[PDB]
DNA sequence: GCTTGACAAAAGTGTTAAATTGTGCTATACT
DNA sequence: AGCACAATTTAACACTTTTGTCAAGC
């Protein structure tokens, strides 16, 4: 009774039909009214709402990417799947959470095409928005999804947020290769620019080029030769390793 | 007493590991890095930081160059960083370079 | 929390008594029927009267309001059944749509000449969707059904024979129990176990994770990446000291340079000769490289 | 290109989405259990993601290098590096639309200021506990008033 | 268990070398889609080229020659009308059909 | 240097049986 | 659970052609 005269919805559809009909530039110059002659606290929201809408009004974007109608879906050896001796898989979380995701979204394409109650397709659809509110960041709305162990899975913002996060990833500084340690000593006898090596770390550290320099004289056949040699320390690597450091 | 040229590497996480027969990589930590930009060094850091922790594809370009004799290959931009942009795009983040 | 939104949005509708479905499931025959015959008064044309085809169209959406109506009275016997099947594998909301699905099978294979009560022909169908539904999408790794069913079968034989001996069993006594071999247990029991997850912290303090441990048995080494090259060059370079043809002889027979092995006849093909004038070359050859100085540069690399 | 000079972000429009991805998933399985390999039109699918093989394709009608570039016509998995299995993304195409969640429930609700809506009253909208009037006829309103 | 457990990958990898001379020839074919789109899908040379495509796209789509070989073998999906008709004759529905009609028309 | 002849082991090729995997179904009442 | 049945994939076996082999000779 009197619907043919206006027109009503509910979620994210809703949304985007209201981002549709929306005009951003009368927006923007109604908020510069409203900073223009209004004051107090309507001036302060007033310009806070235009900050964003400014910030939608000025470069080429849309606020049609806020609502989403295409998941994209992470490469898969950036959610590994390896197996452990003994015939054990071991994976990230994230796979949980697109086969959830795809398993309601079938779901609801399967619903729709029989036909039912209206109250049926809307718990339906309300539970895939939680799904995928809880793919993108897990436990910001409601008690975030919980695996085996009643632990919380590890959403895609998790590989950027924390300190095991991609951006903080070069900071925390990383273990190198060509690299020892050991015990210091006096060298009383040495200059200010030199200092002592022990013959072993020196011959582990230089493995490649000394596999390299005893090639051209001919003590090895093949580079494989000039490795094994060198990893059984014979007598040949030792003129060679004072020629290299 | 410890040293290693090149031994196993992690299978999740490229970084050097080691265990009982395993050298085990010694680590570069975060004040190291601290002084070495302090020096105004930014190839070594670099080096330190790309083909001698993750660089996979930058590990055994310069170990077959130096078997070789030829010239270590100039430190370009990691692959560590075609991986930031993907887990970004798996937000809905349109980032482009510039 | 949704689940308590579903069920105040459930609880709102009115429930139904005996003879209630038995009308509805006449409204919706009726429906279905007058939607058949829909089809063949557009064949044989001929639009009845103004009431004649109203009067119809109304009855059949009486049909779709009476099964909408139905499945909303039956929703909170789905949600009944359903809400003890929860902890193992799936999410509650999960099964309550899985129960409303096999509400709707059940709703579309009802009869209500029989004389029983709705509920007791529906749970049968409510409870078998669930099943394979659990079935189905639990686990990571999908198993089909039949060995779904042969696992949850070995699961209970193993829980009774431990409660029975007070202790774990062994494999050969459920393989004799269990009308199977030793190695089909076994086997049974590999498939059991879940993926390990590979990103809790490893049981103590607390930032390192199960990955930075895991040792790649196939990794890359970089020596043999390197060494490949260098053994290409040098077979190339061993090879060019031979015959102008006894080179793409043999390279042809070991797919070298193409990349495709051939057949003795299929390389004397391009040299005009047959099995035996390619044969013999072949081993001569090989009896060539055979020679200490040849196998001297490349003894290494095998 | 090893030259840079900025790094520009902006929100990913649902037409970039699908112009990114090499193939739509539709079906949540991982591997076989018995063979371990991908399966079809799944998650880890060879067809639409990669091969796991350095050239080779599903089937293994084609296997050494002289095949790159092309398709195996009949499991139609491109032949190439596996290691391009870690640059290629999928997507999936939703029943029905979903909202951004970084945008709805943080602070302030990047919503609830472009489109002046309480953000207690946007969430009743967009989890299916309230309706919302999208566009009224004034025209009609107004006469057949 | 904090130690060193060796895994394993799912896949191969081969010390090859990537060469971009003297490989096998192919041939270029140009699917489009239902919804007016063009692909373009390279073949082996010798290969026999299918008539359907599941293209980049997400949907099935056809050649650019005119080949349209076969639109059939389709199975059409058991629906409700199957299943009253398993459980009931076409009269009694019929005599239903009537007497609910009835009460329409009699109001 | 090169062919013919007989000749045997290997690989297709086609067919048929086994197992394998997916789908439908079960009617006291239970909300 | 469990069963009943259909569709699909894997294996097993006969048989025929191909591919490698040796003896001989010219
Ligand atoms: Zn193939």
């Amino acid at each position: 009774r009197y619907g043919e005269y206006f027109t009503g919805a509910m979620g994210a559809e809703s949304i985007q039909k209201l981002i549709e009909n929306f005009d951003i530039d009368a927006e923007a110059e109604s908020l510069r009214d409203v900073i223009r002659n209004g004051k107090g606290q309507k001036k302060l929201r007033a310009l806070k709402r235009l900050k964003v809408v400014a910030a939608f009004q000025q470069s080429g974007n849309s606020p049609m990417g806020m609502v989403l109608d295409a998941v994209p879906v992470i490469p898969p050896e950036l959610r590994p799947m390896v197996q452990l001796d003994g015939g054990r898989f071991a994976t990230s979380d994230l796979n949980d959470l697109y086969r959830r995701v795809i398993n309601r979204n079938n779901r609801l394409k399967r619903l729709i095409d029989l036909g039912a109650p209206e109250i049926i397709v809307n718990n339906e659809k309300r539970m895939l928005q939680e799904s995928v509110d809880a793919l993108f960041d897990n436990g910001r709305r409601g008690r975030p999804v919980t695996g085996p162990g009643n632990r919380p899975l590890k959403s895609l913002s998790d590989l950027l947020k924390g300190k095991q996060g991609r951006f903080r990833q070069n900071l925390l500084g990383k273990r190198v290769d060509y690299s020892g340690r050991s015990v210091i000593v006096v060298g009383p006898q040495l200059k200010l620019h030199q200092c002592g090596l022990p013959k072993l770390m020196a011959l582990e550290l230089f493995k490649p080029f000394v596999m390299k320099r005893l090639v051209d004289l001919n003590h090895a056949q093949n580079i494989k030769s000039a490795k094994r040699m060198v990893e059984r320390q014979r007598p040949q690597v030792w003129d060679v390793l004072e020629e290299v450091i | 007493i410890h040293a290693r040229s090149t031994g196993p590497y992690s299978m999740i996480t490229q970084q050097p590991l080691g265990g009982k027969a395993q050298f085990g990589g010694q680590r570069f930590g975060e004040m190291e890095c601290w002084a070495m930009q302090a020096y105004g060094a930014a190839y070594t850091l670099q080096e330190l930081l790309t083909i001698k922790s993750d660089d996979t594809v930058g590990r055994v370009k310069v170990y077959e160059a130096i078997v070789k004799g030829e010239n270590i290959p100039e430190p370009g931009i990691p692959e560590s960083f075609k991986v930031l942009l993907k887990e970004l795009q798996s937000l809905c983040l349109n980032v482009e370079v510039l | 929390d949704s689940v308590r939104a579903y069920l105040k949005q459930i609880g709102k509708v009115a429930l139904l008594n005996a003879e209630e479905e038995v009308e509805l499931a006449k409204r919706i025959e009726a429906g279905l029927y007058a939607t058949q015959l829909m089809t063949e008064l557009s064949e044989r044309g001929e639009k009845l009267p103004a009431a004649q085809r109203r009067d119809m169209m109304w009855i059949c959406r009486d049909g779709d309001r009476a099964k909408n109506h139905l499945l909303e009275a039956n929703l909170r016997l789905v949600v009944s059944l359903a809400k003890r099947y929860t902890g193992r594998g799936m999410a509650f909301l999960d099964l309550i749509q899985e129960g409303n699905l096999g509400l709707i099978r059940a709703v579309e294979k009802f009869d209500y000449t029989k004389g029983y009560k709705f509920s007791t022909y529906a749970t049968w169908w409510i409870r078998q969707a669930i099943t394979r539904a659990m079935a189905d999408q639990a686990r990571t790794i999908r198993i089909p059904v039949h060995m779904v069913e042969v696992i949850n079968k070995l699961g209970r034989i193993q829980r009774e024979l431990l409660q029975d001996l007070g202790r774990e069993p062994t494999p050969e006594e459920l393989a004799k129990e269990m009308d199977i071999t030793p190695e089909k247990v076994l086997e049974i029991q590999q498939y059991a176990r879940e993926p390990i997850s590979l990103d809790q912290t490893i049981g103590d303090e607390g930032d390192s994770q199960l990955g930075d441990f895991i040792e790649d048995s196939e990794a890359v080494v970089a020596v043999d990446a390197v060494s490949f090259t260098l053994l290409q060059d040098q077979l190339q370079s061993v090879l060019d000291t031979l015959s102008e043809r006894e080179a793409g002889v043999v390279r042809l027979r070991f797919g070298l340079t193409d990349g495709q092995p051939r057949t003795l006849d299929e390389i004397g093909q391009v040299y005009g000769v047959t099995r035996e004038r390619i044969r013999q070359i072949e081993s001569k050859t090989m009896s060539k490289l055979r020679h200490p100085s040849r196998s001297q540069v490349l003894r290494d690399y095998l | 290109v090893n030259f840079f000079d900025e790094l520009r972000i902006g929100l990913a429009t649902a037409e970039d989405i699908r112009q990114w991805s090499y193939g739509e998933v539709k079906k949540p399985e991982t591997i076989n259990y018995r063979t371990l390999k991908p399966e079809k039109d799944g998650l880890f699918c060879e067809k639409i993601f990669g091969p796991t093989r350095d050239w080779e394709c599903y089937c293994g009608k084609y296997k050494r290098v002289r095949f790159k570039g092309i398709i195996c016509e009949r499991c139609g998995v491109e032949v190439t590096r596996a290691k391009v299995r870690r640059e290629r993304m999928g997507h999936i195409e939703l029943a029905a639309p979903v909202t951004h969640i970084w945008y709805f429930k943080g602070v302030p609700s990047r919503l609830g200021y472009l489109l002046d809506l309480a953000p207690k009253d946007l969430e009743k909208i967009i989890y299916f506990a309230a309706y919302v009037i999208t566009s009224v006829d004034e025209e009609m309103r107004h006469n057949e008033l | 268990a904090d130690r060193v457990l060796r895994g394993s990958r799912l896949g191969a990898v081969s010390y090859e070398t990537d060469r971009n001379h003297d490989l096998a020839p192919r041939q270029i074919a140009r699917y489009r889609t239902d919804n007016g789109e063009e692909f373009e899908v390279p073949f082996a040379d010798d290969a026999e080229i299918p008539g359907t495509w599941l293209c980049r796209n997400g949907m099935e789509g056809t050649l650019i020659e005119g080949d349209l070989p076969e639109p059939k073998k389709v199975k059409p999906p058991r629906t409700h009308w199957d299943m009253l008709l398993e459980r009931r004759s076409i009269e009694e529905l019929e005599e239903l059909l009537k007497e609910r009609l009835e009460l329409i028309r009699s109001r």
